[PDB]
């Protein structure tokens, strides 16, 4: 049905069921065979429009992660085909925004990014409780988005390639509305100052990391408020050397920043309606091929 | 897990007798015992009782056998501790 | 006695001839020592070789081992004789046999001990009546219990629970209309209720839809299509609908002289919202859509609740009837 | 169709093979046989549809004796029956 | 006695697990008969799809035996081009019925100059197929008959004001329709 506004929609991993979330106070999950849809699962417990959603691997537990405008966050587990409560949290500054977690080579850690001047990482550990690590000072505004970062990229570690395992430690990025950008890395038994930039003096919207799957060379696309983008690329060992490099600005209120699932297209969401789909040519260049309609 | 948790209930139930048997065969080897836990515990009863079951079925075929009603016995009266 | 063939032998003719001694008394009397397993089995041959409802063998079962402690026996005992009283007669008395087998059932089941909460059910046969005659009494078979073919069910305590409140809720059927009795114990949970809420026995339609783990939604329709019939009727539908509103538990602490089907109705509709909160107010919204599928304004208690728990909603359903002064001094 | 129907219904008591023994009709084979050989031999049927219906009719009668009596001789002509029925039009 | 709506696994009374003799338990006889039903509810063929509802319209007579129709049909739920509709089939449930109306009305819409908008009592102007309009009608005289043998269809139907059919059947009433369909 959803006959209000809908806001992500994503797929299972195998192609069967279908998880919108939508402001329509209610989330329908149907199937997918024979080109047609039958209505399987009805989901409803969230206090607000629900916004960002998040899938995971059925090796590590089929759990799904649901955020609204509500200072909630709502868990859920699948067990015979049916979703029940897990996790329910709720109480923060703000409503929360980004939700999403890390990668099948790291485990099932959380992430929760909101503009509320702080940072609650959820971790997953057992079968049954769970680890929350507070990071405070260190948004002035508060944060906005948080991309994941898997160790399987030959761009920010040159050891791959050599029959070398490479750490399992978890890495991501930053990009609030504090005028600064940040990289969040798992040392020395938490979290504390890694990188931070200044490229801004206002608000920026989200980030997408390159999950590459055969490409030695780590970029992050990034997306403001004010059409603002940055292309940080990396391709060095050990330590890496982001650059606030320009590509293809724009003036109206830029959105979403998606990578392809093995860093094949981006796909570029604002006010534009038209996603311009990026792709890295065999020149070493970027070139787009095909549009669409929004 | 899975074996320890649905393959011996299962059998027992549905007289999967055969698959028992050749699950067991498959996984009596000395190194999967060696290097998982809890097996000396768990399925070492469902062993030992299928191997008491067997030679059960082999004195009752063979009218008497003494030398393997001994070995019966001390297998049984071995099992007869693990209830706890 | 000592050899258990001549044993046996003695305790068939015991089974045999007390049926013309009428004094099948002494098992319940003294106990049953060194031989309460071969009187049962044989008790249990006996049944399955002859005889079906006339004897009381079953009942003889029951008493057995309700005197010496046995309540999964005499639990599958009730069960095989509730099994037979359905296979012989199927009328009204056959539907109260059933009833009092599966209430007998629940009782074994529940006056086990606490450290248990399963029981085993098998299938089994009858057939024939004396072996003192022609054989084949009626063109019957039995059940042979088959492990291959998951013919051994394992039922736990809520599936029993779910069994009865059909039974009772079929009984219920029949009383009112002694006619559909096939017809309500094939229909399903969803067709009980909405026959249950077109009856008007709400409150059993509630407690069916809470036992099958369902929702209140057609109940509630029901009932608000009740209230807009009392809205709209004069004192001759409030007269009518009095006998069906009586019977959902009219208790409430109110003021005196309050002889109205509306305020009860009211009232009523108080209670349920009190005593059972909605999931996430959706029963709220099916009730606002009914009432603007009729076009009678919503109460003023009721439109003063709802502004006090919520506030955007009501915007976005009144899209629904475009109403626009309204939304308009909402929104204000 | 009341004079060739004879019914099926058995008994609730122990005491019903002494009377089920002495079945009357059936025990009479020359009459079965003779009724089996003239329609076999096909009577002057003017009329097409009723000897279809006729014949559907014997082949029914005989499955059903086949199916749920034993004291018969032969019962294999059902399907050649129920073709001439078919081909004739009975319905 | 034709087909038993309480299949030959008798629901009220709980019995045992064995089927195969008569009087006691329902006949062979009986047993084939509901598995035919079955069958011919599972597979319409479109040359026996009229066919199948002058039967259905024939056995409604009576009021347990539409009673019992209408719960077959019910029961009956499948999702088959053979079995919904049109190329034979039987409406399997008064969703199906109210979608094929408001398809059929749909299409009357688009054929007339107006569209989403009822007309009043005036000559017909249907250009609906012929295969269509007869199966149309048809389904409609059936479930006509069923109602009107087993009143408490009508009850049962009745009691729907979300879904409010009464408005969609007058308004095809206004509208310009053969005087059959009126």
């Amino acid at each position: 049905s959803h006959e209000d506004m809908i806001h992500d929609a994503q797929m299972d991993y195998y192609g069967i069921r279908l998880a919108t979330c939508s402001s329509d106070r209610s989330v329908k999950i149907f199937d997918v065979k024979n080109g047609g849809q039958i209505l399987i699962a009805d989901l409803r417990g969230h206090d607000g429009p629900v916004w960002q959603v998040a899938w995971a691997h059925p090796m590590y537990g089929n759990i799904l992660a649901s955020c609204s405008y509500d200072r909630k966050v709502i868990i859920w587990k699948e067990e015979n085909g049916t979703w029940e409560k897990t996790y329910e949290y709720t109480g923060h500054d703000s409503s929360v925004n980004s939700v999403c977690w890390a990668p099948h080579d790291f485990g099932l850690v959380l992430a929760c990014g909101s503009s509320d001047g702080a940072i609650s990482i959820l971790t997953f550990t057992g079968d049954g409780p769970w680890e929350v690590k507070k990071i405070s000072n260190a948004h002035t505004i508060g944060c906005n988005a948080v991309s994941w970062a898997p160790s399987v990229i030959p761009g920010s570690l040159v050891d791959q390639p050599s029959s070398q395992k490479p750490n399992y430690i978890k890495r991501f990025v930053s990009g609030g509305c504090d005028n600064l950008v940040k990289i969040w890395r798992e040392e020395d038994g938490q979290w504390k100052e890694d990188q931070k930039l200044e490229a801004h003096s206002d608000w920026v919207r989200d980030v997408a990391w390159a999950p590459s799957i055969g490409l030695p060379t780590s970029t992050i696309a990034s997306c403001s408020q004010d059409g603002r983008v940055y292309i940080w690329t990396s391709d060095d060992a050990a330590t890496n050397c982001w650059t606030p490099k320009l590509l293809h600005k724009f003036n109206d209120v830029v959105w979403h920043v998606s990578w392809s699932i093995t860093a094949n297209i981006l796909a570029v969401s604002g006010g534009d309606n038209k996603v311009t789909l990026w792709k890295e040519s065999v020149d070493g260049q970027w070139a787009c091929i095909s549009d669409v309609n929004k | 897990k899975l074996v320890t948790r649905h393959l011996a209930a299962d059998a027992v139930i549905n007289e999967n007798y055969r698959y028992l048997r050749g699950f067991l065969g498959e996984l009596a080897r000395p190194e999967h015992c060696k290097h998982i836990q809890d097996w000396e515990t768990a399925g070492k009863v469902y062993l030992d009782y299928i191997s008491v079951i067997e030679m059960l079925n082999q004195i009752r075929q063979d009218e008497c056998s003494g030398g393997e009603l001994e070995k019966l016995h001390t297998k049984v009266m071995s099992l007869c501790k693990w209830v706890e | 006695i000592p050899d258990t063939s001549r044993q046996l032998d003695c305790l068939r003719q015991l089974v045999v001839v007390l049926c013309e001694r009428s004094q099948l008394q002494d098992l319940v009397e003294f106990p049953y020592v060194n031989l309460h397993n071969e009187v049962v089995g044989i008790i249990e041959s006996r049944a399955r070789a002859v005889d079906l409802m006339t004897h009381n063998y079953y009942e003889l079962l029951y008493a057995f081992h309700i005197y010496r402690h046995n309540y999964r026996k005499a639990g599958t005992v009730m069960f095989e004789y509730g099994m037979r009283l359905g296979r012989e007669v199927r009328t009204l008395r056959g539907l109260q046999k059933q009833v009092n087998s599966y209430l007998a059932c629940l009782n074994c089941l529940r006056l086990i001990r606490p450290e248990y909460a399963w029981i085993v059910q098998p299938v089994s046969g009858a057939v024939y009546e004396r072996p003192g005659a022609s054989p084949k009494r009626n063109y019957d078979g039995e059940s042979s219990a088959v492990p291959s073919s998951s013919q051994i069910e394992i039922l736990e305590l809520r599936d029993l629970e779910k069994e009865y409140v059909l039974a009772q809720t079929r009984l219920t059927l029949a009383k009112h209309n002694p006619s559909t009795a096939a017809i309500a114990g094939s229909s399903a949970a969803e067709e009980m209720v909405a026959l249950l809420v077109q009856a008007g026995l709400f409150d059993t339609a509630i407690s069916l839809c809470q036992t099958f783990k369902l929702g209140l939604t057609s109940i509630f329709e029901g009932l608000a299509c009740k209230c807009i019939r009392l809205q709209q009727g004069g004192e001759a539908a409030q007269a009518e609908a009095w006998e069906w509103l009586a019977a959902n538990q009219l208790a409430t602490v109110i003021t005196t002289k309050e002889s109205s089907a509306t305020d009860e109705a009211w009232r009523l509709m108080i209670s349920y919202l009190d005593k059972y909160e909605s999931k996430n107010t959706l029963y709220h919204h099916c009730i606002i859509n009914k009432l603007l599928s009729h076009g009678v304004p919503l109460p003023n208690w009721l439109i003063n609740r709802y502004k006090a728990m919520d506030a955007a909603e009501l915007l976005r359903l009144y899209l629904k009837y475009d109403l626009l002064e309204e939304a308009a001094e909402l929104v204000l | 169709l009341y004079c060739l129907d004879v019914g099926f219904l058995e008994q609730g008591t122990d005491d019903r093979e002494e009377l089920m023994k002495q079945a009357s009709m059936f025990m009479d084979r020359q009459y079965i046989a003779a009724i089996h050989n003239r329609l076999q031999n096909t009577q002057p049927w003017k009329s097409p549809g009723m000897q279809a219906t006729v014949r559907l009719a014997w082949a029914l009668a005989l499955r059903g004796i086949s199916q749920f009596s034993e004291v018969l001789e032969f019962s294999e002509a059902d399907e050649p029956m129920a073709e001439i029925a078919i081909g004739g039009n009975v319905f | 006695e034709y087909w038993c709506p309480t299949e030959p696994l008798q629901s009220t009374s709980l019995m045992g697990s064995f089927l195969g003799v008569a009087h006691q338990r329902p006949p062979q006889r009986q047993v084939l008969l509901s598995k035919f039903v079955r069958q011919m509810s599972d597979l319409l063929p479109a040359t026996l799809y009229l066919p199948y509802l002058k039967m259905l319209r024939g056995l409604a007579s009576g009021p347990q035996c539409a009673h019992y129709c209408f719960s077959l049909l019910k029961a009956n739920g499948g999702s088959s081009a053979e079995n919904l509709q049109a190329a034979g089939g039987s409406p399997v449930s008064w969703d199906h019925f109210f979608h094929s109306l408001m398809l059929y009305h749909e299409h009357l819409r688009r054929d007339l100059p107006n569209t989403d908008n009822i007309h009043q009592r005036h000559p017909p102007l249907r250009g609906i197929t012929q295969r269509e309009l007869d199966g149309l009608i048809a389904c409609l005289q059936l479930t006509c008959t069923i109602i009107d043998w087993s009143e408490s269809a009508r009850l049962a139907l009745c009691e729907h004001a979300q879904w409010m059919p009464v408005v969609v059947i007058l308004g095809l009433l206004q509208c310009s329709i053969p005087p059959l369909l009126k």
